């Protein structure tokens, strides 16, 4: 174990009224030397008063804010302590109206910007501020200071004759925070209003924005079809079959292209093809025509009356059938079938037959999508003698 | 005979209202309709839910109160429609008695097939401004759509951003955002088709319809939008210093704290009347309370997604108005309706300060815009200074982002269309000399001729008025039911598509006319050669 050793002792600053005050305590040791802060004012706050505590463990930044005169006044110490040692060092804070703040005072002209940057490309945020004495830049990330004096880093500390700020080479996304500039000489030191930081940026691989819909129409009815793919860079959109492309190559288009659909025919399975450097995406439309119902099941004779007969028939569609066509006709008859239309049951009984004459009777399904083939036939037996 | 209606929160009775011109048939309306819950007490600052479910009929016969406000408080002028200004006291019936609880729309139905939903966004500031005020009876009834009126929180309730988890801010968008879920799911029950929704707001309204349509959120919401004299892209649409107006607020009432989490906390303890009464000024020509980059709603810069093509789902109609920045010159002008040249060069001077703060070599931009909105053709005269004086600051607060808007939606074939207002009504609201200002071309929209002068408007109209208020809303309606504003009902002239190379727009006006490049001699000034001279980042 060893006791613990002052790295970073406070220096003693002086604050404006309604602004914000951080002192800074870092210590090392055997075990970590852990920091309490004991405020020595005849006024103590506990809303104003939070304590930062250092990601790190080595220190923490106590923080005042709003400063508020004479009760934020008073005398602060840092007693770093552990089971091995203790020890404190102690620091002043000097708190003054709005009319005490003399000729030369730090007073910042440009705070900090809000700003998003992109994960490899330079960051910089921009702060100016004028004083006599020329007034020293300091940064606060989070209510922490901001460590710049390491040259290898991606963050460094731009200080140009007019004015100084701050600059990150590579971003990632602890960056990504509150930052708060405030100017600091012999005078005293007056902070500017934080400026959040966001870093997250235009590289994503393209995504469907309008995906294509499947429809149903008539064979034949042409319709204007939409896909949308979007992405940062902006993916080239391709209409494909799924075996050859619809689209020319040479002068397709980038982010939209609706596809024409032709002479309607026959359904068929449409892809949507968006592709760019980062990635490449399908997708599917299922362009169905509307079929004819399939022929219904074969009817049974249920009555057999001399000059009427009753049939049931099964519907041999999955798919609902707006009426059912009845075809009466002699048995060996080439005539064409006499029809009974507007029949909207499963079962009707067939009037006007002559008796003892065998029947053939067929039943046909249409929809609105027109006449499916007739179903089975069948015959019965009626027979008189003379 | 009152109207019933079924929706997914109860039953609401109505009013078939008739409108005075025997020409338009009678309309259904339902008004003060819940569609969140109240962002009162711990609900405040927080993200828009689901209103509560009543099991009776709910009446919908009154009018709801509006989010709390204060007109008399100092606000930013320029912002605000001339009407809206010039007429303070008839403004003053609409916004009395308000209240936190303000999450109400109004639906208007016109009496084959679905009918098409028309959303509006008013927006006089982002601190006032109610729908109520705008009645759309008659482009309800003229293009049998439904238009819809909502009002969502605003100024501080709305807006208030901490930059962290205490207080995201944006508040005031994800109520539009939840007003839209909230008509998708139950329009049907009206008539109304979800799929052919149609946002479309003014003014600052506008430039709050052009950040939903960047928003993650909106995606299956609506397919369509009319962006009227706003954009996302202004100096007042986004707020890039929330933290530091928010905390000068909490020093106000006293609730400033170090953790956020702490002084939230003690801002809904404060009452919401408390916190409007309050007077902030922000920057001039910037606003202090407003919408903020969140990371989740606004994800990025503005421009910066619209390069993603976030919005290119949307088929988007914008366009501005001839003279918007009226009240920039309006205290300059003498007696004699002339700007003199020591006070056309004091007001650029001016402009030069409050935009851009004092960049190196900012002397070199001072002469280039004093040479560039100068009639060489006449020199000396005081009433063309002022004619190019004002079409100095219509230029760079509303032409230049509707123009970079409009290219980055149509670059990539999405259908666009772009207006150009040039005709205004006349009375004593706004000066002779003036033409169409901020928010003039919201009665047009709504057909305000149609019924005559009203309390808010009472400006005399002309027969020309009332023809070319019915062309307007037949294009609006036209494009809100087809995404065309020549389809389905022509004219009784073609609304050609815009397109980055051939920048087709429509002259709107007594002689309706297709030109080309609207002013874009003025547009690549601001946008390619304006950024050259503000990058003197060279000492990096
Ligand atoms: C093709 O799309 C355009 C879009 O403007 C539309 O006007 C046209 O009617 C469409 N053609 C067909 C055959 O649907
Ligand atoms: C589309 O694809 C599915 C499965 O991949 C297949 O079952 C279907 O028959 C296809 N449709 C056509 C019209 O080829
Ligand atoms: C609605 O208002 C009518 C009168 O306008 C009244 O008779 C009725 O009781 C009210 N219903 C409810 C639920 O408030
Ligand atoms: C009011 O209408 C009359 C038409 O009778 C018109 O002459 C007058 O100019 C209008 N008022 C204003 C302020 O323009």
């Amino acid at each position: 174990e060893t006791p613990p050793r002052f790295t970073r002792t406070p220096v003693d600053q002086t604050g404006v009224s309604g602004g914000v005050a951080s002192f800074i305590c870092q210590a090392t040791g055997d075990p970590r030397p852990k920091i309490v802060w004991n405020k020595k004012g005849k006024k103590v706050s506990n809303q104003r008063f939070e304590v930062i505590e250092f990601d790190d463990g080595s220190g923490s930044v106590l923080r005042i804010q709003p400063l508020r005169t004479p009760r934020d006044e008073a005398i602060y110490e840092c007693v770093a302590s552990n089971n091995v040692g203790e020890i404190s060092v102690s620091t002043r804070l000097t708190v003054l109206r709005e009319d005490q703040i003399p000729r030369g005072f730090p007073t910042i002209d440009m705070g900090p910007q809000l700003k998003v940057v992109e994960r490899t490309r330079t960051a910089t945020m921009l702060c100016a501020a004028s004083g006599n004495p020329d007034p020293e830049i300091t940064w606060f990330k989070d209510f922490l200071p901001v460590d710049t004096s390491n040259n290898n880093g991606r963050i460094k500390q731009l200080r140009s004759e007019s004015i100084g700020a701050l600059q990150i080479e590579q971003s990632e996304e602890s960056d990504q925070g509150k930052y708060e500039c405030v100017a600091t000489n012999s005078a005293g030191t007056r902070y500017s209003a934080p400026a959040n930081l966001y870093v997250r940026v235009r590289r994503v691989p393209p995504r469907f924005s309008i995906p294509p819909t499947n429809h149903e129409i008539m064979p034949g009815g042409s319709v204007n079809i939409t896909c949308v793919a979007v992405g940062s860079p902006m993916p080239y959109v391709k209409w494909m079959l799924g075996a050859e492309d619809l689209t020319p190559e040479d002068d397709m288009p980038i982010g939209r292209n609706v596809l024409e659909l032709n002479d309607v025919r026959q359904s068929a399975n449409y892809t949507c093809v968006a592709m760019s450097t980062l990635g490449v995406i399908e997708a599917i439309a299922q362009i169905t025509v509307k079929a004819l119902p399939k022929p219904p099941g074969t009817p049974v004779v249920t009555e057999s009356t001399a000059t009427s007969i009753t049939l049931t028939w099964d519907s041999g569609n999955p798919e609902p059938v707006s009426y059912y066509i009845i075809q009466h006709k002699p048995k060996n008859s080439e005539e064409p079938y006499k029809e009974i239309d507007g029949i909207a049951t499963t079962r009707y009984s067939v009037a006007g037959l002559s008796p003892y004459s065998d029947y053939e009777f067929r039943v046909v399904a249409v929809n609105n999508i027109g006449r499916g083939p007739a179903s089975e036939p069948v015959l019965t037996q009626k027979h008189h003698h003379h | 005979p009152a109207p019933t209606v079924n929706t997914h929160f109860g039953k609401l009775r109505g009013a078939r209202v008739p409108l005075p011109s025997e020409i338009l048939g009678p309309v259904d309306q339902y008004l003060g309709v819940p569609y969140a819950a109240p962002p009162i007490g711990e609900k405040r600052f927080l993200p828009p839910e689901p209103p509560p479910s009543w099991s009776g009929i709910r009446n919908a016969t009154h009018f709801p109160p509006v989010c709390p406000q204060n007109i008399h408080t100092a606000v930013p002028e320029v912002m605000l429609p001339v009407w809206f200004t010039a007429n303070l006291d008839i403004v003053a019936t609409y916004i009395q008695e308000p209240n936190e609880d303000c999450l109400y729309l109004n639906v208007y139905v016109p009496t084959s097939g679905a009918k098409p939903v028309m959303v509006y966004i008013h927006g006089g500031s982002y601190m006032e401004g109610t729908g109520n005020m705008i009645d759309g009876s008659v482009l309800a009834s003229y293009g049998n759509v439904i238009v819809i009126t909502l009002n969502y929180r605003v100024g501080v309730l709305g807006f208030l951003s901490t930059g962290d988890q205490a207080a995201k801010g944006n508040y005031g968008l994800l109520d539009q955002i939840q007003a839209l879920r909230w008509v998708s799911e139950n329009i049907a029950f009206f008539g109304g088709d979800p799929r052919r929704i149609t946002v479309f707001g003014s003014g600052i309204g506008a430039s709050c319809v052009s950040l939903l349509t960047l928003s993650h959120h909106s995606e299956g919401l609506f397919q369509r939008a009319i962006i009227q004299s706003g954009s996302a892209l202004s100096s007042w649409a986004v707020n890039y210093q929330p933290v530091k107006y928010t905390s000068l607020l909490a020093d106000k009432v006293g609730c400033n704290v170090l953790d956020t989490v702490d002084m939230v906390d003690c801002l809904r303890q404060k009452s919401a009347k408390e916190l409007v009464e309050q007077d902030i000024q922000p920057a001039r020509y910037h606003v202090a309370f407003g919408p903020v980059i969140d990371g989740d709603v606004i994800p990025d810069d503005p421009e910066i997604l619209m390069e993603q093509g976030e919005f290119l789902n949307y088929d988007i109609m914008l366009g501005v108005n001839q003279g918007e920045g009226l009240k920039f010159v309006e205290g300059v002008v003498d007696p004699e309706d002339g700007v003199s040249g020591t006070d056309f060069d004091y007001s650029v001077s001016n402009f030069v300060d409050n935009l851009y703060g004092y960049p190196e070599g900012k002397d070199t931009l001072r002469e280039t815009i004093k040479f560039m909105y100068t009639d060489w053709a006449d020199r000396d005269n005081p009433e063309t200074r002022r004619k190019t004086l004002v079409a100095l600051f219509t230029d760079h607060q509303w032409v230049e982002p509707s123009v970079v808007t409009a290219d980055l939606h149509a670059r990539y074939g999405s259908p666009t269309y772009f207006y150009a207002f040039y005709h205004h009504c006349q009375s004593l609201m706004k000066p002779a000399w003036s033409d169409a200002a901020h928010g003039d071309e919201v009665p047009y929209v709504f057909g305000v001729p149609m019924v005559g002068p009203t309390d808010l408007f009472p400006c005399n109209f002309s027969k020309n008025d009332v023809m070319l208020s019915a062309v307007v809303m037949t294009y609006w309606t036209n494009f809100a039911k087809t995404g065309d504003p020549n389809k389905p009902v022509p004219q009784d002239v073609a609304w050609s598509k815009y397109n980055p190379r051939d920048q087709l727009y429509l002259h709107i006006g007594l002689k309706p006319r297709v030109r080309d490049h609207y002013r874009a001699t003025k547009v690549a000034f601001w946008k390619h050669l304006v950024p050259h001279l503000y990058n003197l980042h060279d000492m990096f």
